[PDB]
Formats: structure tokens, sequence, C-alpha cells
RNA sequence: AUUCAUAAUAACUUUUCGAAUCGCAUGGCCUUGUGCUGGCGAUGGUUCAUUCAAAUUUCUGCCCUAUCAACUUUCGAUGGUAGGAUAGUGGCCUACCAUGGUUUCAACGGGUAACGGGGAAUAAGGGUUCGAUUCCGGAGAGGGAGCCUGAGAAACGGCUACCA
RNA sequence: GAAACUGCGAAUGGCUCAUUAAAUCAGUUAUCGUUUAUUUGAUAGUUCCUUACAUGGUAUAACUGUGGUAAUUCUAGA
RNA sequence: UGUACAACGGGGUAUUGUAAGCAGUAGAGUAGCCUUGUUGUUACGAUCUGCUGAGAUUAAGCCUUUGUUGUCUGAUUUGU
RNA sequence: GAAUGUUACCGCAAUAGUAAUUGAACUUAGUACGAGAGGAACAGUUCAUUCGGAUAAUUGGUUUUUGCGGCUGUCUGAUCAGGCAUUGCCGCGAAGCUACCAUCCGCUGGAUUAUGGCUGAACGCCUCUAAGUCAGAAUCCAUGCUAGAACGCGGUGAUUUC
RNA sequence: GCAGUCAAGCGUUCAUAGCGACAUUGCUUUUUGAUUCUUCGAUGUCGGCUCUUCCUAUCAUACCGAAGCAGAAUUCGGUAA
RNA sequence: GUGAACAGCCUCUAGUUGAUAGAAUAAUGUAGAUAAGGGAAGUCGGCAAAAUAGAUCCGUAACUUCGGGAUAAGGAUUGGCUCUAAGGGUCGAACGAUCAACUU
């Protein structure tokens, strides 16, 4: 069984007891007792009502609670592998330090360093394969 | 009802069934990001905690947290927000919407583990499945596996297989914002031709100023 | 024709743009570090002009009707000032102020089996009649209103509401 | 080279004549009263101030996977 | 003479809807008086705010009560 | 309510009164029956109707709770707090009372009627009938319900000292 | 006003399922007359409202018998106020 | 005093406080009130009762003996408080001094 709530005061309604309006255009309105329903049958505001809840909400009334208390946290993970990189695989990669890195540097730096320079008169190869090529 | 599982450090996901009675009501009225506790739910589930992430009603709408209330409403729903997708541009829709608050009428309720707890369940804390892609930037790689400026990236990616009926052809991302000749080339001919362009022009301004200098006297 | 272009000083600003952008090439230098410098392209970007447009706007011109003679001015009707709003002029709106504005040279009102025009039929001349319709302009997407995106919409083979 | 992201278009067309009698419209002016994607033509040495310039930072779609609804160019959450 | 009865008092319950009082750089404003102003003050001012879901009422046919104070042999009538 | 010793408690039950009515839906079943068109019922289920007896958790009504608030006019020098306007007026208003405007409850047998039958003579057959007997109604008598004879009754307790 | 008896006739056939001429025997007293016993030293005169109770010549409802009752509907009847 | 007012309501002066009294608070009355939803279905008939109501602004039909009909009909406003503006008397360019009212 379902709890509801007064649309006028915000009061705890429970079974049986009160009132349910349903207006034209079809918004339902629950009120706990005579005195609520009429309330609103009198068109009053329930931000002007002092002992309704919106009232006293609209004027901070009560309250306190969240300023006594702060709670957060209880977050942390864990890593997981990747599709073709397995855990060990990457264990291996991300361990290394720069020593070894450095080493791997220069040894493929200095590879293609040199296919730079056999590139660079390569097309001045090619350009004596055909210059002017006559016959 | 129906619960969704998810686990966020293996990232195992499994569906349950759930249809005990008094132990459904410890996820009523209660809202999307609050934590509850294993026991309650089931024995296995003792010891975890969970938090309730969204769910679908036995209609199927989905849950959007910050409505709070129990129940259906229809919505005005725009881009970058949930439960809406703007087929067109600067479309907005009005869509009906299940609440945040937990209620009986949920077909499935959506709730991850934020931490374990005594046992353990069957394929969920089980596996873990792999994250199908890798770093496909230049200081993505490199603060993936702490490196610096100039430890570039190249045979520190990632490769996968794909075998081609015999044998294979293996694959691998462009690591795009990398650090190029031709990038360096493209901003010299840029920090070149704004100087080019800048003297050059004042000279043709003084070139002029020679004429309306002897000119007129007139 | 200007309080125009453009320039000057004192400040102002949830400080606009001032290229962390791609493709083809691979050249030239020298202490040779993969240093330094370089080619035509593509996309951008600030203001200005241009173009494609848009918005308003001057003058003059509509059919039947007096068994429609007074009309406008609550609550904008006409004007003045200030402001606000707009892309901007303007009673476009607001505040204050004045009492203006149209009319027998036909207002105002009613009808239209009325979208306007280029044109069409008739073929002495002068005319009578017609134009939903190939072009131009206008309006609308069941009726109304509201709006998001956008350079451009009060859009409907867009959204939102109401009525049907 | 599918998807999806970013881009641009979707305000053109095509239709219809219901409104509309100084309204639209025509011919003729106005903008020294404004807006303008685009297109074409030009326009930029100046950015920190008292620590990346061999180029900062995260965020996400497609995707994979667990899903709800009788049902839609619905969508949740990992 | 009691684990009694009664009157008050207290707690609950309940209705109303925020008491008096004191205070406010809250109040449209108008008028004074002076050192004519970073707050320049003085008077009048519905109303607002704070203490205040406050104050008032609550068995008279509500519930309850370790408190206080009080009371507990008057009249008549009856015999197979 | 006098009186049948007094007083008190628990009971009996003569006699009288008596009470529940009716409808629909689902289902049976698109079945039976019919060429078709059509089109039932018993059993089961859910409700309803008129009636009756209570009852007030709820909802509503009622308001001298003159309980709280609010407003007019006048009066008490002002304040505070009040008086008067035959309850001044308005809003809410417990409690009580009350409503098919609210909720609950409304029994079980025996015996018969018409009628249909058994056995069966009269009348060697036949026949529900003459003797005998089976079934059978919103009926009757009870059960149940109300009162309890103030000249109906049972059990029981205690029965006088200024 | 209500109902008997005879049964020519009706009902395709067929008196009597349902009806029924000519006649004829009755009941009833919510009709109207006939009468003038009671009341003219006074019995309040229409209708309605309200409420109770009785009648049965049954409109419904319970259980039945009959049909020119296939079903469905209807009609006639019995016990029934 | 409130108000248009010798209205109704409260009051000063003045006069009264006189109309058998005590206890209760059944039924039925007499008089005074209020009712959910429906809204004249009640009844000979809306009998009774209820609704309307002051004032300001607005708007006000047929018919007509042109005088009416007319408060027709139909609408809006209404407290409190703090301010503004306009409406005067007398006295010796239009002033000066000076006294006073309430109303819009
Ligand atoms: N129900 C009246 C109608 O009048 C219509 O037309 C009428 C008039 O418009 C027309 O002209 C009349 C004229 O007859 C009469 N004797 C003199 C009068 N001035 C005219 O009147 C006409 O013209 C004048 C200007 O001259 C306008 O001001 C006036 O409004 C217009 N009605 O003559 C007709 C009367 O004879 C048609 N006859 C017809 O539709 C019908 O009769
Ligand atoms: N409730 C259903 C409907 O109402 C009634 O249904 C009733 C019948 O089914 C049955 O009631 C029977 C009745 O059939 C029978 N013919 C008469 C009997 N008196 C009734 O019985 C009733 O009264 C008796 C006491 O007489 C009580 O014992 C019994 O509990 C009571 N239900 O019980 C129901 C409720 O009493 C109508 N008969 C009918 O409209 C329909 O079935
Ligand atoms: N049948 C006994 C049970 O009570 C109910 O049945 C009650 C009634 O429905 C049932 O009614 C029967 C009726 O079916 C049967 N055919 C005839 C019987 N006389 C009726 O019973 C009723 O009849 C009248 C009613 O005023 C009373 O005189 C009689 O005492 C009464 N029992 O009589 C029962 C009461 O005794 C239900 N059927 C059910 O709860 C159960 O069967
Ligand atoms: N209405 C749905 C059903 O149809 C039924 O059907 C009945 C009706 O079609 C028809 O009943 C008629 C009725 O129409 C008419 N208005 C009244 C007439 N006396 C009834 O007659 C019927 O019922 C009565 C009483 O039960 C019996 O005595 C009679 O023999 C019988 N033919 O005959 C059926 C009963 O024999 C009932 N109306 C109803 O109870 C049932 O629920
Ligand atoms: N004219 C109104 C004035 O104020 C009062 O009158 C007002 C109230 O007394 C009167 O109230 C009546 C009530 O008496 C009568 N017996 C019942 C009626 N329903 C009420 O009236 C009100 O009822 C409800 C709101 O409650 C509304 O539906 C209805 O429109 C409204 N008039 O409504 C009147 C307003 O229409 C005084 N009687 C008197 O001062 C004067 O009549
Ligand atoms: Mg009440
Ligand atoms: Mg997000
Ligand atoms: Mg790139
Ligand atoms: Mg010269
Ligand atoms: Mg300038
Ligand atoms: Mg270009
Ligand atoms: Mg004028
Ligand atoms: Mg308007
Ligand atoms: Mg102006
Ligand atoms: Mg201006
Ligand atoms: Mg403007
Ligand atoms: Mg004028
Ligand atoms: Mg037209
Ligand atoms: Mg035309
Ligand atoms: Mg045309
Ligand atoms: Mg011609
Ligand atoms: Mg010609
Ligand atoms: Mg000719
Ligand atoms: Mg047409
Ligand atoms: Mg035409
Ligand atoms: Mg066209
Ligand atoms: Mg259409
Ligand atoms: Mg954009
Ligand atoms: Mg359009
Ligand atoms: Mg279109
Ligand atoms: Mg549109
Ligand atoms: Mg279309
Ligand atoms: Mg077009
Ligand atoms: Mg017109
Ligand atoms: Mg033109
Ligand atoms: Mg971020
Ligand atoms: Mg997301
Ligand atoms: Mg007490
Ligand atoms: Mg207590
Ligand atoms: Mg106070
Ligand atoms: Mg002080
Ligand atoms: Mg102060
Ligand atoms: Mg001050
Ligand atoms: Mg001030
Ligand atoms: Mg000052
Ligand atoms: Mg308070
Ligand atoms: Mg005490
Ligand atoms: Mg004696
Ligand atoms: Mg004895
Ligand atoms: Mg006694
Ligand atoms: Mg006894
Ligand atoms: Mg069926
Ligand atoms: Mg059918
Ligand atoms: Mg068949
Ligand atoms: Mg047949
Ligand atoms: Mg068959
Ligand atoms: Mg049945
Ligand atoms: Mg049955
Ligand atoms: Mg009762
Ligand atoms: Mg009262
Ligand atoms: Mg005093
Ligand atoms: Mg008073
Ligand atoms: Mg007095
Ligand atoms: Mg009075
Ligand atoms: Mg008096
Ligand atoms: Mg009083
Ligand atoms: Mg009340
Ligand atoms: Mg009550
Ligand atoms: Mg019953
Ligand atoms: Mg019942
Ligand atoms: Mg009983
Ligand atoms: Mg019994
Ligand atoms: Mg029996
Ligand atoms: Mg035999
Ligand atoms: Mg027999
Ligand atoms: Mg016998
Ligand atoms: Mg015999
Ligand atoms: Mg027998
Ligand atoms: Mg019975
Ligand atoms: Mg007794
Ligand atoms: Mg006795
Ligand atoms: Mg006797
Ligand atoms: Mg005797
Ligand atoms: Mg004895
Ligand atoms: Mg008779
Ligand atoms: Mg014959
Ligand atoms: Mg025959
Ligand atoms: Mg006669
Ligand atoms: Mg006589
Ligand atoms: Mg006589
Ligand atoms: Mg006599
Ligand atoms: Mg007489
Ligand atoms: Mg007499
Ligand atoms: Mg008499
Ligand atoms: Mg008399
Ligand atoms: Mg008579
Ligand atoms: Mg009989
Ligand atoms: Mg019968
Ligand atoms: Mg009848
Ligand atoms: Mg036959
Ligand atoms: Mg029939
Ligand atoms: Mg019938
Ligand atoms: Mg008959
Ligand atoms: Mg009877
Ligand atoms: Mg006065
Ligand atoms: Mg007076
Ligand atoms: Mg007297
Ligand atoms: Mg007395
Ligand atoms: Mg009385
Ligand atoms: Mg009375
Ligand atoms: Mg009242
Ligand atoms: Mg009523
Ligand atoms: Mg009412
Ligand atoms: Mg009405
Ligand atoms: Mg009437
Ligand atoms: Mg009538
Ligand atoms: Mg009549
Ligand atoms: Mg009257
Ligand atoms: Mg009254
Ligand atoms: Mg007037
Ligand atoms: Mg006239
Ligand atoms: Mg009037
Ligand atoms: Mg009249
Ligand atoms: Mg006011
Ligand atoms: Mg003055």
């Amino acid at each position: 069984m379902k709890v509801e709530i007064d649309s006028f005061s915000g009061a705890k309604i429970y079974p049986g007891r009160g009132t349910l309006f349903v207006r034209g255009d079809s918004k339902i309105f629950r009120f706990q007792n005579s005195k609520s329903a009429s309330l609103f049958k009198q068109r009053k505001n329930p931000r002007r009502i002092a002992w309704t809840v919106l009232f006293r909400k609209h004027h901070k009334k009560g309250i306190t609670e969240e300023v006594a208390k702060k709670r957060s946290r209880k977050t942390v993970k864990a890593q997981r592998p990747i599709t073709g990189a397995s855990l060990d695989l990457i264990k291996e990669r991300r361990s290394l330090k720069p020593e070894v890195r450095k080493a791997n540097r220069e040894e493929k730096l200095k590879a293609n360093k040199e296919k730079k320079k056999a590139e660079k008169a390569a097309r001045k190869a090619e350009k004596a394969k055909s210059a002017g090529t006559q016959s | 009802m129906k619960l969704n599982i998810s686990y966020p450090v293996n990232g195992s996901q499994k569906t349950f069934e759930i249809d005990d009675e008094h132990r459904i009501r410890v996820f009523f009225d209660k809202r999307i990001g609050q934590e509850v506790d294993g026991e309650a739910v089931g024995d296995e589930f003792k010891g975890y905690v969970f938090k309730i992430s969204g769910g679908n009603d036995k209609q199927g709408f989905p849950m959007k947290q910050g409505v709070l209330l129990p129940t259906r409403i229809k919505l005005l729903l725009t881009k970058n927000v949930s439960c809406y997708r703007p087929r067109r541009d600067g479309e907005r829709k009005r869509k009906s919407v299940r609440g945040a608050i937990v209620g009986p009428d949920l077909a499935v309720l959506a709730l991850v583990i934020v931490k374990k707890g005594e046992q353990e369940l069957e394929g969920l804390t089980d596996t873990t499945v792999p994250k199908r892609l890798g770093p496909k930037r230049a200081n993505n790689i490199r603060k993936f596996f702490g490196l610096s400026k100039e430890d570039d990236v190249r045979d520190f990616v990632i490769r996968r297989e794909v075998t081609k009926g015999e044998k294979t052809y293996t694959k691998a991302p462009k690591i795009q914002r990398l650090v190029t000749p031709q990038r360096l080339q493209r901003k010299r001919h840029q920090r070149a031709l704004k100087v080019r362009n800048a003297q050059a022009q004042r000279e043709a301004a003084a070139e002029y100023a020679q004429l309306l200098a002897k000119r007129l006297s007139e």
C-alpha cells in the first residue's frame, strides 16, 4: 500500500482518509482532510499558508539536517586488457625504464637516418635513369 | 522484477531475475544514485554495495534522474539530455519519462556494483572483458605508459590480428596529433608568410607615399 | 546633402579574430643535428567591398454598393519628447504631453460566385468582357497561435499547444 | 571503404488561389534608415607579461556487450 | 483507608495557523532639524521579517497521570 | 409499579411477533433444437435491486467547542484586552449526532401444495389411489431472530442489633 | 362487471390446442339504477398526500400441468395474496 | 459616531432593568439557522424559501401616446496605508500678505 501526499499541504495521505479531485484537464489532486481541500477550493496559495510544507520550504523553515552532515566517496577501480594487448603484454611495455627506451630510439632513429641519404640521391638516381632519354 | 548488474572493474554485465518480495522493497522509495546493501537483495549478494543507475517500467519507458517522483510525466526533451535522440537540428520533443524514485512498476532495475563483498557472482566477478580499442593520439599513449614528449609512440601502440583465410593482416591506428616534419614544415610556411606579407605591405605603403609627396603641388 | 568614410585622445569588455588545420610533392643548404630553410594546393579565419538576396519605403493607379454619411480616439486614434524593443526607420510598444488624423474630389462601412500583374476574347474608330491557370510578385500547407535550429522560417513532407 | 562524428543542405522546388479593396500588385523612387550563408576582390609582425611550441586538456558517437516496451526513424544504463 | 474517590496540575491527543513582547541598514513614501552628508539623522507609516508550526483551546460524553490539595458511618426501609 | 418472607445473581420459555425480495453479467454456448434465420437451461462465478437491522474506521453533512483565526460599525483616552449588533459577519473547526451521500450484517432443517410417480386393488386386464407409498413451491411448522406471562417457572448467593 | 353449461360454427385437415353463434344456469357488489329503513336539536361533502391492513377475479416472481410447445417467443391452466 | 438619511447598528443625558421562579434539554411543536450531488423531478400553482441588492464607470432591445420602456438587459470596480493634482474667502506683469474648507 502507498502513502500519497496532499497536493496543497504536503501531508502524508494514508489509505482511506482524504478526497481525490480530478480537474477537467485530468490533473489529479489529493487532499488529506476537508481543510486542505477547502483552502484549495478557496483558491488559496500553499506558499502563503504557514503550516503547509511548501510554505516552510519557500521560507527555509525547519531544515538544518543537511548543514549537520556531509557524506561522499566510496569509489575506486583497477584496469583490464585490450583486444590485441594482453595484460602482461601491457605490463611489459609500461614497465621499461627510459634507459631501454633511449637504446630503442637510436637503433631505429639512426636506421632510417641512413635510408634518408640513400633516398636523398635516389631521386637524383632516377634523375640519371631518365634525362632527355634519346634513342 | 529484473535486475541489471554492472561490474565497472572487470567490465562484466549480467541480468538477475529476483522475484523475492520483501527483498525487492529495499530498492523502493530510493532514487537513482543511492547505494543499496547486498544481503537484503539475496544471500549471495551479501557484503556488496550497489548504486541505482536507472531502469524501464513495465511499459518500457526509461528512467531519468532528477525528476524525483515515482511516475511517468511527458517531458519536453532537448539535445544533450537523456531519453531523447534529436533526429533533426533544433528539434525538441514531448516524450514520456519514468521517474527516478524506484517503484514496483519497473520491469528492469539498473544498478552498478560500487564495491564487492563476501561471496562472488558467476559470470560477473568471474570473468573480465577487454576494451576493444587503445590510445589513438600522441599524449594518450604517452600518459598511458607514463612517457615523455621525446619518447615518440609508434612501436608503443597496439596491434590486432584478424586472420584472412590463410595467414593474417595486422592493423593499428593513425596516431593523430603526431609530430611530423610536414607539420613543422606547414608551420614554417605560415610563420614565414606572415612577415613576407608584413614588410611588403609597409613597402607598397611607403612606395605610395612617394606619389602623394610629389602628387598635388597643383 | 551628413554627426560620411578615415584618423585623434581618456577609458571601458563574463575581451571578438589574430591557423595547435588537411592533400600532393622531397627541393636547396652545413658546423650533418634526422639541424636550418623551402613548392604549388585545400580548409579556415578578422574587417571591407562585391555578389546572391532580405527587410522596410516615395509617387500614382483597383470592381459593385448611400436601403453605408460621417469616421478614428476604452485599450494608439494624429502629433511632440524620452525610453524600450528590433537587424534597423516608425505609435512597433511603454511613460508623459497635446488634440489631433480621414471624409460628397465619397471617407467609414457592406458585397465580391476578387489573389494583383504580364496578358486573353472580340477584330471601323471610341470600346465591351474575361485573367484559378506555363512568367513575375503575393499568400497558405485542416483552423489558429507559439517557437527551436539557422546566414535565411514565424517553416509545417520541423517541433509545442489548443480546436476540428 | 559500411557505420558514425564533424560539414553543408533540408528556407530551393513543386502545389494551390482560401484569405486579401490602398491590402496585395504594377510601373516608379528610397535606404544620408538596415541585415546578408555564400561567391568574387582585398585586409593582420603586436596574443605572455615575470612557468608545452617538436603542437595543452579531456569528453563522446559509431562499436562491443547486459536491457526494457504489444508497439515508432523509442531508448536505458556498462 | 484503598492498586479508593474528587479538584487542580503534568504528559499525550486534537483544532486553529504563527500570540503578546522586543528587535530589523524590511517598508511606498511625506515632513522636519542640523555639523548638508560613504550611513546625515528625526517624526508619522498599512504592511514585511526574526524569536514563532508559535500563542490560544483541548472533555464539558478524549487518553493518560509515582505531583499538589481535599474527602471517606447522613436519611429511610425491609424477616420465612 | 404495590403485592405475593427480604435482597441479589444466573437462567427457563408459555404465548405473541418474525423477513428478506427481485434483477443482470460471465460461463455453460454460438452448444442443445433448426434447412435456415435464430437460439436456450441446470451446475459454477461475479455483481446488483427493493427491503430490513445495526453502525460512525473512513468520506460527507451539521457548529454555542462561540475552540482558533479574520472583518465591519460603535464603545472602553491609547495600548493590551475586551463589550454591544437577540449567536454581528466570514474561514477553518474537533466531539457528538447523522447519510444508499457513509460502512457492515441479513440463518438451517422438517413437513406439505399443485404436480409427476411406485406398488396396487376394485374389475383375473387396466389404472398415482381405494389400502399403502416416493418425490415436490417465493408455502406451512420449526431453527434462528425480538418480547418475556408485571397473578408462568428453575438454579443460586447473602439473609439485621441500640 | 365476472364465470359456467349445450356445441352450429372457427381454427388448411380437425367442435372443444386456442376459440364459440343461437340459447340457457349463475356469481359479484370497486357500475348505475330501484327503493327511502337509519341519521335533518348536523355522522365534515371531491381529489390528492400519508400510512396500515385485508381481498383475489395473479401483472411479476417460486413449482408445475397443456399447446396447432423444434428452438426462441408466446398462449391456456394448477398450487399460490 | 457609521451613513444619502428622523434607516439599521453602537453611544452621552435622562428613564428603566418591569413583565412567577427553580431544575433539566425526550418526542412533537413555535421561532431562528446550514446542508453533499441533482436543481421544481415536489405542488393546483415555485406555496415557502433562496438568489439579487449600496456606490462608481461601462453598456443598455423590441415597442411607444416620443413623455417612456430604463436600475431594461449585460459587465468591471469597491479595504488599508503613503503620497500627487485640481476646486477658495478677506485685505490693501497680475502679485502680495492672510484666514479657511470639505470634495473630486
Ligand atoms: N435598390 C436600389 C438599386 O439601385 C441601383 O441603381 C440606382 C442608383 O445607383 C442609380 O442612380 C441614382 C438615380 O437613379 C437617382 N435618381 C439619382 C441618384 N443620385 C443616383 O444615385 C446613385 O448615384 C449617386 C451619384 O449621382 C450616388 O451618390 C448614389 O450613392 C448612387 N445610388 O439609379 C438606380 C435607381 O434608379 C439599381 N437600380 C438596382 O440595383 C436597384 O434599383
Ligand atoms: N443472489 C442471486 C439472485 O438473488 C436471489 O438468489 C437467492 C437464491 O439463489 C437463494 O435464495 C433462496 C431462494 O432460492 C429460495 N427459493 C427461498 C429462500 N428463502 C432463499 O434463501 C434465503 O432465505 C433463506 C430462508 O428462507 C435463508 O436460509 C438463506 O440463507 C437465504 N439465502 O440464495 C440467493 C440469495 O438469498 C434470487 N433467487 C435471484 O434473483 C438470483 O438468484
Ligand atoms: N442448501 C443448504 C445450504 O444453504 C443454502 O440454501 C438455502 C436456500 O437457498 C434453500 O432454499 C430451499 C430451496 O432450494 C428448496 N427447493 C425448497 C426449500 N423450502 C428452500 O428453503 C427455504 O424455503 C422457504 C423459503 O421461504 C422456507 O420456508 C424454508 O424454511 C427455507 N429453508 O434453503 C436453504 C436454507 O435451508 C444454499 N443452497 C447453500 O448455502 C447450501 O446448500
Ligand atoms: N432474461 C434472461 C433469461 O431469460 C428468461 O426467459 C424467460 C422469458 O423469456 C419468458 O418468460 C416470460 C416473460 O417474458 C414474461 N414477461 C412473463 C411471463 N410470465 C414469463 O413466462 C415464463 O416465466 C413464468 C415465470 O417464471 C413461468 O410461470 C412461465 O411458465 C414461463 N413461460 O420465458 C422464460 C422463462 O420460462 C427469463 N426472462 C430470465 O429469468 C432469464 O435470466
Ligand atoms: N449579495 C451578497 C451579499 O453577501 C451575502 O450573500 C452571500 C452569501 O451569504 C450567499 O451564500 C449562499 C448561501 O446563503 C445559500 N444558502 C447557498 C449558496 N450556495 C451560497 O452562495 C454561494 O454558494 C456557492 C459558494 O459557497 C457558489 O456556488 C454560489 O455561486 C454562491 N452564490 O452567497 C451570497 C453571494 O451571492 C449576504 N447574504 C448579504 O450581505 C448579501 O446578499
Ligand atoms: Mg468534517
Ligand atoms: Mg553524460
Ligand atoms: Mg588530423
Ligand atoms: Mg593657381
Ligand atoms: Mg565618428
Ligand atoms: Mg578559397
Ligand atoms: Mg475629435
Ligand atoms: Mg491587446
Ligand atoms: Mg515619439
Ligand atoms: Mg524614439
Ligand atoms: Mg525601431
Ligand atoms: Mg479627441
Ligand atoms: Mg476568393
Ligand atoms: Mg479578377
Ligand atoms: Mg492571377
Ligand atoms: Mg480586336
Ligand atoms: Mg475595336
Ligand atoms: Mg460600333
Ligand atoms: Mg476560386
Ligand atoms: Mg475566377
Ligand atoms: Mg506562381
Ligand atoms: Mg486538406
Ligand atoms: Mg552550427
Ligand atoms: Mg510560409
Ligand atoms: Mg515546404
Ligand atoms: Mg507552420
Ligand atoms: Mg505534404
Ligand atoms: Mg516557393
Ligand atoms: Mg472585404
Ligand atoms: Mg512596385
Ligand atoms: Mg570535462
Ligand atoms: Mg553518454
Ligand atoms: Mg486532567
Ligand atoms: Mg503520555
Ligand atoms: Mg508577535
Ligand atoms: Mg534599539
Ligand atoms: Mg534600525
Ligand atoms: Mg533609513
Ligand atoms: Mg528610502
Ligand atoms: Mg538626505
Ligand atoms: Mg512564525
Ligand atoms: Mg505535577
Ligand atoms: Mg417483621
Ligand atoms: Mg426462599
Ligand atoms: Mg435489579
Ligand atoms: Mg438472566
Ligand atoms: Mg458464447
Ligand atoms: Mg452474434
Ligand atoms: Mg451446429
Ligand atoms: Mg423447421
Ligand atoms: Mg444442427
Ligand atoms: Mg443459474
Ligand atoms: Mg447457479
Ligand atoms: Mg440507520
Ligand atoms: Mg458558527
Ligand atoms: Mg483596559
Ligand atoms: Mg469591537
Ligand atoms: Mg453597552
Ligand atoms: Mg438582524
Ligand atoms: Mg435593539
Ligand atoms: Mg461576540
Ligand atoms: Mg465546515
Ligand atoms: Mg464530524
Ligand atoms: Mg442477503
Ligand atoms: Mg447486501
Ligand atoms: Mg436469522
Ligand atoms: Mg440455524
Ligand atoms: Mg424435504
Ligand atoms: Mg401400475
Ligand atoms: Mg399422489
Ligand atoms: Mg391413500
Ligand atoms: Mg378408485
Ligand atoms: Mg412423502
Ligand atoms: Mg421465505
Ligand atoms: Mg428472564
Ligand atoms: Mg417474570
Ligand atoms: Mg398471556
Ligand atoms: Mg395463582
Ligand atoms: Mg423449589
Ligand atoms: Mg366482478
Ligand atoms: Mg370447419
Ligand atoms: Mg384436432
Ligand atoms: Mg352504467
Ligand atoms: Mg327514511
Ligand atoms: Mg337514504
Ligand atoms: Mg344525531
Ligand atoms: Mg341530517
Ligand atoms: Mg359534530
Ligand atoms: Mg367523526
Ligand atoms: Mg366544520
Ligand atoms: Mg360526496
Ligand atoms: Mg385461485
Ligand atoms: Mg399461473
Ligand atoms: Mg399488465
Ligand atoms: Mg395439430
Ligand atoms: Mg411470440
Ligand atoms: Mg413478451
Ligand atoms: Mg385469461
Ligand atoms: Mg400479504
Ligand atoms: Mg456623512
Ligand atoms: Mg440613526
Ligand atoms: Mg407573562
Ligand atoms: Mg425554566
Ligand atoms: Mg424541535
Ligand atoms: Mg420552522
Ligand atoms: Mg456555513
Ligand atoms: Mg442541496
Ligand atoms: Mg452545492
Ligand atoms: Mg442550474
Ligand atoms: Mg414545478
Ligand atoms: Mg410538474
Ligand atoms: Mg397540474
Ligand atoms: Mg414567494
Ligand atoms: Mg434559509
Ligand atoms: Mg449612463
Ligand atoms: Mg421612431
Ligand atoms: Mg443591471
Ligand atoms: Mg422591458
Ligand atoms: Mg487600492
Ligand atoms: Mg491644495
